[PDB]
Formats: C-alpha cells, sequence, structure tokens
RNA sequence: UAAGGUGAUAUGAACCGUUAUAACCGGCGAUUUCCGAAUGGGGAAACCCAGUGUGUUUCGACACACUAUCAUUAACUGAAUCCAUAGGUUAAUGAGGCGAACCGGGGGAACUGAAACAUCUAAGUACCCCGAGGAAAAGAAAUCAACCGAGAUUCCCCCAG
RNA sequence: AGGGUGACAGCCCCGUACACAAAAAUGCACAUGCUGUGAGCUCGAUGAGUAGGGCGGGACACGUGGUAUCCUGUCUGAAUA
RNA sequence: UUUUGUAUAAUGGGUCAGCGACUUAUAUUCUGUAGCAAGGUUAACCGAAUAGGGGAGCCGAAGGGAAACCGAGUCUUAACUGGGCGUUAAGUUGCAGGGUAUAGACCCGAAACCCGGUGAUCUAGCCAUGGGCAGGUUGAAGGUUGGGUAACACUAACUGGAGGACCGAACCGACUAAUGUUGAAAAAUUAGCGGAUGACUUGUGGCUGGGGGUGAAAGGCCAAUCAAACCGGGAGAUAGCU
RNA sequence: GUUUAUUAAAAACACAGCACUGUGCAAACACGAAAGUGGACGUAUACGGUGUGACGCCUGCCCGGUGCCGGAAGGUUAAUU
RNA sequence: UGAGCCUUGAUGUGUAGGAUAGGUGGGAGGCUUUGAAGUGUGGACGCCAGUCUGCAUGGAGCCGACCUUGAAAUACCACCCUUUAAUGUUUGAUGUUCUAACGUUGACCCGUAAUCCGGGUUGCGGACAGUGUCUGGUGGGUAGUUUGACUGGGGCGGUCU
RNA sequence: GCUUGACUGCGAGCGUGACGGCGCGAGCAGGUGCGAAAGCAGGUCAUAGUGAUCCGGUGGUUCUGAAUGGAAGGGCCAUC
RNA sequence: UAUGAAGAAGGCCUUCGGGUUGUAAAGUACUUUCAGCGGGGAGGAAGGGAGUAAAGUUAAUACCUUUGCUCAUUGACGUUA
RNA sequence: GCAUCCGUAGCUCAGCUGGAUAGAGUACUCGGCUCGAACCGAGCGGUCGGAGGUUCGAAUCCUCCCGGAUGCACCA
C-alpha cells in the first residue's frame, strides 16, 4: 500500500472546501517514489518506496543508519 | 547537499573540497560511482586528517631537504684525482657520475640526476664552482677542485 | 457422604447396595469418534484421497506417528555472478480462531433540526475495520497561574448554560 | 430469614442463627530461600529534517475570524543552556 | 368523528372478552403548602450510613451604566429645575401542582434518505460443455455432356444440393375470440395463430450485485417486489396532515 | 428477427448498407482509489462512438447562434515570487 | 538570449545665444614642464551643428565673461537626473549534446517445472514522461437542493411597499 | 434684503400602533440668524419620496486591553 | 593568423592633380609549433647469476647438462623517442 | 469597492510620444479632364472630452471630474 518505508507516511483524509465552504471528503496521499539507493557497505543497490520528505532525511541520517532502524522495525526492505 | 570530493569531477574542484551542489548530482551519480563522498562529520574529519598528513609529508621532505643542503653547502669542498692536466688541459671530462661519487665518499649522498653542472661540463683543471638541486626548488653551492692522478 | 440406588418423558424389566469399593457430591487424572482456526492434500462442513517413518505377518495386509501456513531465530545448501546476495531445504519456538459489553485507534453517513435549504446541526453518533486488557486509555509539566503561588494522569460536584 | 407438610406451623420437615470441616487443587497476602534485577556517589551529557515557517486541511467550546495552542498532506527549515 | 351545518345517502365500527394513548428525567417559572428568615440551603463526598459531617457553592438583602466607574442613587449631558432606570415593599429550601425547555415527549401511520449485508436455483446478457428440430417441397452456385466462339462469352440437357427459403408436427413463441375474474390455475384452458437448420431452441454448470447489474431499449428485467431489489441497522427518521 | 414475464408485438427496436468522427497500438475507450483486465493475443482492408437504416433516383442553401477543430500576435488572467 | 542590478565612462539645443549651459549649486576663478595652446579626421554620438578624446604632434600658453540668457556657460568644482555604451552579478527564456535519476506492456540470463513478479545483462527513451501538493479552466459524468403567495378550483394573466 | 435654526443636548404632556415602531410637542440648557423691538427660526402648506437585524467599511472617543506596558480586537459616538 | 583604407603617417616619385609603399602598418579579435619553463615516459634489453624441479646423463641417475620455471637483475647516451 | 487605460475635420483614426504650437483616408466644394463609370490635385471641413497645478514652454505633465472599456474583488 501507499506507505513510506522510511517515515511511515500514509494516506490521510480531509475536506475539499469552496467559496461556499461546502465540505466534501477527500484523501491526501504522500509523494511516494520508488528509488534505488546505493548502500556502500554491501556495494549494492536496494530499492525503497520513499516519499519526497523521506529522500531528504536519507541524506541527513545516512543510508546505513536508516536501514538499521528498518531492520529494528522489521519492514523487510 | 554538501559532499567531499574524491577526485577532480568536472569543475567542482579536486580531491577534498566541500562544496554546495544540487542534491541530484551526488544523490544518484557522484556517490554511487564513488567519485565523491557526502560531507559528514566522520568523513570530513578523516579527510581533513589526510589533508594535514600530506602536509606533514611535505614538511618532512622539505625539512630533510635543508638537511642534505647544509650538510654539504657549508664548505665541504672535495677534490678528485684526474689524470694530470699537464700545463693545463685536463685529460678527461668530469661528468655527473664521477662528481656524485666524490660527494658520496664525503658522506653527503647525491645521485647524478640531482647534480646540475652550471655553465659547463667541468672541462678545465683546478677549482670550479658547482651546484646541487637538493630539493625541487632549494639550490645549493659547493666548491670542487682537481689535482694530480 | 451413604441406606438406599440404576438421569428425564416413564412405567416396567433385570439387577446393585445397606457401615462401607451401592449410589450421590467434590478434587485430581484417564478416555475424549467426526466436522469446525482445522493444520497431510482436496472438498458440496460432519466427506473423499494420500505421503513418509516405525512396528506388526496369517504375505491379504495391519497398527501408531509425522507431513498446513505465517512470523522470529539458527544451521546447511545455494543463482544470474568471482565472492556475495536473492533463493532453497531442515530444526526450534510463536501466531492463527471464538467470545456480551466496556477501551484505544483507522475510516465514517443520512434521515432529522434550522418550521425550505447549501454553512451549521444531527455527529465523530450509527455503521465498518484494526488492536488490547481485566480494565483500557492517560500519566510525572518545553503545565498553569499572575509578580502571590500551584505542582503527573484519571474520575465526581461546582465554576456555568 | 424463608420453604415444605391434606386449610394460616417459632417448637412436623428442609433449613435459618451460631458453632465447626479439606485428602487434593487453587486464589490472595505476608514471611523466607534460590534465579535473575541492579542501589549509592562523582563528573559529564541534555532527544534536528525537529521546533518554527509557506500552502491545504483537521483537532481544540472556538465554523479563518484580529486567532493563540495542538495534529500534519505538501514545500522549507533553526537555535541548541 | 369532522363541521357554518349530519336521520343524513359524510368517516368509523359484525359482536364479545383482553390489551390499547398526556408519561419519565433534568432544569426553569408560577400557584398552593411547610420550615427557617435578612438570611435560606447544601452538592459531590465522608459516614454504621435516610443520622451526622461537608457552606465548595447557589439564591436574596443595591442599583445605575456599553463599560471604566459611581452608588440610594445612577445614567444621559457642558450642565440638567430635567428625564430613564432604581431606592418603603422577604426571601430561601423542601413537597404537591400549573406552564415552559431538552429528550421519541399523548398514541398509531408515511412515500422516502443513509449504512452494512443477502440474492442472476426466476429472469436479462455472456462463457464452457452436451442435446433437439417428423415429413413433404422449391432446385442457387458449381460440375459434366452437348450446342455455339479463334478462344470465351452465351445456350441446352443432365447432374448437383444453396437458403436468417417454402408448407407443416415435436419444440418455441403468444395475434384474435369465448370462458374464467372468491379461477382447475395470484395470467390459464378451449378453438384458431406465428416461427419451426436458425439472429433457432434446450439441458447442466459458470460470470456480471443495487445508483449497480443487464437490456436487438419497453424505464424492461434483476426470486409473484423495480423511475433505483431484498434483509438488518440509524429508527420510536420525519409527518404544520388524518 | 426483437420487445413492455402478467391489458400494448406495432409504423416501435434491431437489421445489412451508408456517412461523419475518434483511435498508430503502453491505441482510443471501458471496468477498476491502484495494480490490472477487456479492447485484442487484434494493428486503420482494424477498433470504438454517433446518426441514418436493403435497394433505386438523390441528398440543395446558411458557420450568425451553440458546439467542435485550427491559430497565437495582442488584451485579460491562478497558484508562485 | 532576455532582464533587475556591478562599476566605469558617457550623455544632455527652448529660444536668446557664448551654445552640444540637462538641472542644481560653490564659482574669479581659471590656469598650469605632469607634455601651454596645440597638428595629425581618432572616432563615436549628436542639431550632424558641434563635443570630448586613442597614441604620438610642438613647446607657453591657458582660460570667469556685459545687449540678450530664467540662469551664465563642456572655464571651474561639488551633487543629482536623463541618456545611457560597456562591465560583473542575480534570476529566468529557449536551443543543442550527454547519463546517472526515472521509464521500458524491447532483447537476453537467473530465481524456475513459470507469458506473474523480482534480480541481472543489454538496447531504447530521458531530465521528459509519469506521480504528489498547490492552482486556473472545463465538467448533469455524478450528487445535494431550490424553483413564492394571494387568487369565486388551479394554471395563464394580474397583484405584493 | 440679510442669512444658515436644514442648530447641539434635552424634553412636561399627548397621538397612533399587537409589537418593532411612527407621529405631535410647549418649555429648558448651550450657541446662533433675522428684526429697532414684541418676536420668529429644531427645514420645505400638510399628508408619498422608502428597508429591520446580522456582517463588513470610515471618522471620533482615556471605555475595554486575557502576566505587565502597549497594541490588536471589541465597545461607545458620528457615519457608509 | 584573420580582420583591418581615413589607401594612416612617413618614404620616394610627381602631369603638383596625383600615384607609390600598402592592408604593409597601426589597431582589433585569434593561436602558442619549436625555442622559455614544469611535470610525466617508451624503446633500445638480449643476457648471465642465484635458485629451483623434472628429463638426458649414472655404480650412485651423485657429477653435470638440457629443459621449463622462481627471485632479483643490468642503458653510455639520457634532464632520451 | 478599487486599479489601469481611452477620448482629436461629419466619420475612421495618427496624437504634433509626454511643452518649444494639429496629420492622413473618408464626407463635402471647386478644379484637372470626362456619357457615366473611373482617375487626380487643390480647397474646405478640429481650438484637440471638460475643469483646476505648473514652469520661459504640456491637446502632450500633475489634480479633479464626465463618458467608455478591461481588469480585479466580493458573504449586509
Ligand atoms: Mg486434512
Ligand atoms: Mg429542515
Ligand atoms: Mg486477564
Ligand atoms: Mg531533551
Ligand atoms: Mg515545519
Ligand atoms: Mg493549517
Ligand atoms: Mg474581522
Ligand atoms: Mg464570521
Ligand atoms: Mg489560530
Ligand atoms: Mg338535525
Ligand atoms: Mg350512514
Ligand atoms: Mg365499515
Ligand atoms: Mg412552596
Ligand atoms: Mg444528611
Ligand atoms: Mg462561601
Ligand atoms: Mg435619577
Ligand atoms: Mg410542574
Ligand atoms: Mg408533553
Ligand atoms: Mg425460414
Ligand atoms: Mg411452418
Ligand atoms: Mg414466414
Ligand atoms: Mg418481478
Ligand atoms: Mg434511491
Ligand atoms: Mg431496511
Ligand atoms: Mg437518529
Ligand atoms: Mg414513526
Ligand atoms: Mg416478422
Ligand atoms: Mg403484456
Ligand atoms: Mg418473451
Ligand atoms: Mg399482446
Ligand atoms: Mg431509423
Ligand atoms: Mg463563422
Ligand atoms: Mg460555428
Ligand atoms: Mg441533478
Ligand atoms: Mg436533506
Ligand atoms: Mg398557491
Ligand atoms: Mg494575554
Ligand atoms: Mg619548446
Amino acid at each position: 500500500s501507499r506507505v513510506c518505508q522510511v517515515t511511515g507516511k500514509r494516506p490521510v483524509t480531509g475536506n475539499n472546501r469552496s467559496h461556499a465552504l461546502n465540505a466534501t471528503k477527500r484523501r491526501f496521499l504522500p509523494n511516494l517514489h520508488s528509488h534505488r539507493f546505493w548502500v556502500e557497505s554491501e556495494k549494492r543497490f536496494v530499492t525503497l518506496r520513499v516519499s519526497a520528505k523521506g529522500m531528504r532525511v536519507i541524506d541527513k541520517k545516512g543510508i546505513d543508519t536508516v536501514l538499521a532502524e528498518l531492520r529494528a522495525r522489521g519492514e523487510k526492505y | 547537499m554538501q559532499v567531499i570530493l574524491l577526485d577532480k569531477v568536472a569543475n567542482l574542484g579536486s580531491l577534498g573540497d566541500q562544496v554546495n551542489v544540487k542534491a541530484g548530482y551526488a544523490r544518484n551519480f557522484l556517490v554511487p560511482q564513488g567519485k565523491a563522498v557526502p560531507a559528514t562529520k566522520k568523513n570530513i574529519e578523516f579527510f581533513e586528517a589526510r589533508r594535514a598528513e600530506l602536509e606533514a609529508k611535505l614538511a618532512e621532505v622539505l625539512a630533510a631537504a635543508n638537511a642534505r643542503a647544509e650538510k654539504i653547502n657549508a664548505l665541504e669542498t672535495v677534490t678528485i684525482a684526474s689524470k694530470a692536466g699537464d700545463e693545463g688541459k685536463l685529460f678527461g671530462s668530469i661528468g655527473t657520475r664521477d662528481i656524485a661519487d666524490a660527494v658520496t665518499a664525503a658522506g653527503v649522498e647525491v645521485a647524478k640526476s640531482e647534480v646540475r653542472l652550471p655553465n659547463g661540463v667541468l672541462r678545465t683543471t683546478g677549482e670550479h664552482e658547482v651546484s646541487f638541486q637538493v630539493h625541487s626548488e632549494v639550490f645549493a653551492k659547493v666548491i670542487v677542485n682537481v689535482v694530480a692522478e
């Protein structure tokens, strides 16, 4: 499903407004993208389904550190 | 996306130069090909250590350069036994090989490659100034003489 | 605990007991067919069809045991592809489903009211989904106060319609 | 207290008030023994793609309103005793 | 019962018996009554506990003004001789009752809206695999053999067996009329009628699910129900109507 | 041939044919939050949609209105800055 | 290739004229081997009037400057504007070429007894496409509703203060 | 002819409306105008020329200002 | 190297009008052969030596010598092409 | 409710692009010539939408309006 493997972002629901404030139910989905991340330690490419916000944290946190949390999370990368 | 260079990628600079660059460049090309590394605390310090370590190598070599220099610069004149010139004209040329052997016996080892015979090839007999390019830039100066055989 | 007793409709029959192995009551065990998470495979539930191994023999067979999937962990093997990795085979554990309400979370109406009807109300109610417990949830101040002070959370009465 | 007994029972019966009872299993609590578990003192350290912000919503009694505060789908992004 | 008006030929009722509709909770106002009285009274809670404790609070004894403020005055205004609102006048807590308010709110009754399920054993379409269509006609293309042409073309005879072809049973349809209309039957029977080798018909399975399906298209059909199925829930929806 | 099973079998629907239009194949389109499937294991001599409705003779005039198609200079104009 | 900006230079007619005086001042200063004026067309711009000025040219001259001009002058110095020529910068606009994200419902290999999927190899495409947030347009495709009353029944007509 | 009373604060007492409201009003205070003065003037011979509340805008205002000083915002006055 | 005419000036001639040098220059873009400097870098290099193991060679295959191999090798020019 | 722009022979428009003073085509008169077509050149037909600010100099720039247009907004 539409779940970020790094940040855990999932679809959320909200309202479409209008000039008359009429509210209709809608969904907000993450900006998910399948990317092949280069992991130096294994000299391999591992593909992850990440959001655009998740991509930013990978540079800041390091590719190895996030995967370590993923193994703790049991996400089965 | 700060990242530390590992080579001279295009115009980005040379090995060891943190520079701000668009994310995509390194996020998928520079790093997965190994041309550079992300500028992180651990990595940057190691590279800065590598920077200062090569600086110490430069220091040490140039330090030992002045060592050889002084060793032989201050006087330390040597003379070689060349077939009696007989009223002048020496019976042979004094080449880099022969002159290097002379200083080497004195102790200050010098390879003929380094030797640079200025303004001649030591043709006459008697005293004749010389020079040695001890380092890549440092210039020296030695007096060398010739006598009987 | 006992002089009576073999459940009921429900008699009868044939019997069992009477001073303690009748019966009855309780504790602890044993047995517990088939279907059903159903788990050897399949299936129109209570049926059909096996495989492996141990042990039996009257040489026709027979009796037990094991064989689902997933998660976790550890071994062994094992691609493209040299290592590896994916993958694969075992072995251990654990989970599966059911159940009233209460609880947390993910979704989430409309009728109705507004004397119509869009914002609003109904209502985060009904309902659906996920998870847990005997309670759950919350919880140990980046909280309030107001220049005085209070000192986690939860619940009740006020404050106050 | 009640119930039953051939019509309305304190003394007919079963009970009731009180006084007692467990081979075995089990709850609870105290004590105690093992198996883990670490108490105290000093010096440090003090939660960053986070707070905050832009956009779109939601939650706070509070419907965007001059609207604090909380949660964030999106885009950014600090200080750090 | 409803009406200006009903013996009315307006509605209701075959009869009896049973059941069947102004309630409850909370708050508020008014009346009655009881207690205390410029005071009255506690709530939660504690409590051997309908006691007692608990005065946290609530109402009242002071109002005027938007408010700051002032105060038996106050506001208005620059100011009022003014004017507005107040100042002598007992309230409060129970109990009962009359109203009001929120709840289904005196009872019964919608057509519907929304949510979650159940239905293609009927029917519609489609899919797979099987079956059925007596008998009798008409005689296409093509073919052969002649006749004709330089060769065809063309023509004749004979073979052939084409067709959403013909007549007509099974089968399938359902046009007319009569009967039937408390039916033999919640759509049929009798006598006739159309198709009847095909866009046919049928058996057994399968698939499409409700704002959806399916539809050679009638708003038809989707379990005797269809301009939005059925079942349960919201739900005692709402009903200025009877 | 088909149709209102259960008051309407028709001149209604379908029909072969005709024309317009979309569609270059990861096709258009449709069912699906999506994956995917149908279209089609087809490829413009194909497929979808629309109207007309064998055949015969024919199908004239209007682009102002409303759509559609083409153009892009100018006018106007959102988020953003 | 636009453009905000970087600095420099340069630019300036009412007329009258002293006229290449934009305006605004100070302004008898100005002037000066540093090359007196200066020759050589140095050109540009501009009134094409004129002006500064590229390197040499020669050797003491050089200049405020009345009628007029609003003003008094490219004598003069300071300060602005206009005109702006170039200069870097900062943002964009296209176009071209790449690969490395991304796409592949191209080929090949493996997982594998597999027209799924995944991995690998390769080709093609490629910073597009596609997707997310925001946003303009369109949108009976699909919803929720409105669409008055009086009235010799209603509608139509008329009326509503 | 001269002027701005088409005045400001008020208002005894009345009229007419279910109400919202509408209408009439001497006189009082402060400042005016015209008259020499008595006096008259709170628009027009009278009766039509009109639209509540909410929301928002403008000016004024020691009313308020969510710890305090401000401010925002609100209130009041004038007014759209 | 190209642009570059006001056919610069200057030179010389002059029919005193000119021409001639001559796009030559200046100027303006442009490039850095070699020579300046710096930093790399073949080839000439075959060899034998040391070892090894086998083979031929023997009384003993000791001795050798033949293979293969293994390690380390050598450039005067030469601051080489 | 603002913001911007436009207004010139009868007409259609240059605006004499922002001060050192109005142009064309068409309308019409005359003429050239010529039966009309059809052709040409002169002439005529404007105080520049109006009113305030300027300076020596504005139809042209500033203020104010009038009419027109396009924009915005927008919920008494
Ligand atoms: Mg089984
Ligand atoms: Mg309503
Ligand atoms: Mg438990
Ligand atoms: Mg912390
Ligand atoms: Mg943030
Ligand atoms: Mg927000
Ligand atoms: Mg507001
Ligand atoms: Mg509001
Ligand atoms: Mg707020
Ligand atoms: Mg009567
Ligand atoms: Mg009657
Ligand atoms: Mg009746
Ligand atoms: Mg009372
Ligand atoms: Mg009490
Ligand atoms: Mg008190
Ligand atoms: Mg008073
Ligand atoms: Mg009452
Ligand atoms: Mg009631
Ligand atoms: Mg037929
Ligand atoms: Mg027939
Ligand atoms: Mg027929
Ligand atoms: Mg039916
Ligand atoms: Mg419906
Ligand atoms: Mg129902
Ligand atoms: Mg309800
Ligand atoms: Mg009801
Ligand atoms: Mg027919
Ligand atoms: Mg019918
Ligand atoms: Mg039929
Ligand atoms: Mg019929
Ligand atoms: Mg037709
Ligand atoms: Mg047209
Ligand atoms: Mg058209
Ligand atoms: Mg509709
Ligand atoms: Mg509704
Ligand atoms: Mg009516
Ligand atoms: Mg505050
Ligand atoms: Mg060179």
